[PDB]
């Protein structure tokens, strides 16, 4: 932007390698696995408590 | 006029044209069918079976 003018500036340079942009990918697999983890920990605590009761 | 002619009605030369044209069409059908649609990509990405578990307690 200038006084009485607007312009578009483009560079002139060869791009030797691609430009990377971190666009994070949404996926349900990590949350699937974390849900499996939580349910398994629930069952493990359950088994430990039941063993403590049955034996103590 | 020249194109007004019964000789040009059943012209064997144009029949050869049509023959070669559609034989080549038939030869190249499996290359015309070689366009990719991105619908099964969508189905793979978006089809999400219910991952919730059953918990009676």
């Amino acid at each position: 932007l200038m006084n009485g003018l607007k312009m578009r500036m483009f560079s002139l340079a060869r791009q030797q390698a691609p430009k990377i942009v971190h666009k994070p990918v949404l996926s349900p697999i990590p949350e699937h696995l974390r849900l499996v983890k939580n349910v398994a920990q629930v069952q493990i605590d359950m088994l430990k408590l039941l063993n403590a009761q049955a034996a103590k | 006029l020249i194109p007004v002619s019964l000789v040009d009605l059943i012209n064997i030369n144009i029949i050869f044209y049509i023959l070669l044209l559609y034989t080549l069409l038939l030869f190249f059908i499996p290359l015309f069918l070689a366009s990719i649609n991105y619908t099964y990509h969508y189905i793979y990405k978006y089809y999400n079976y219910n991952y919730n578990f059953i918990n009676n307690n």
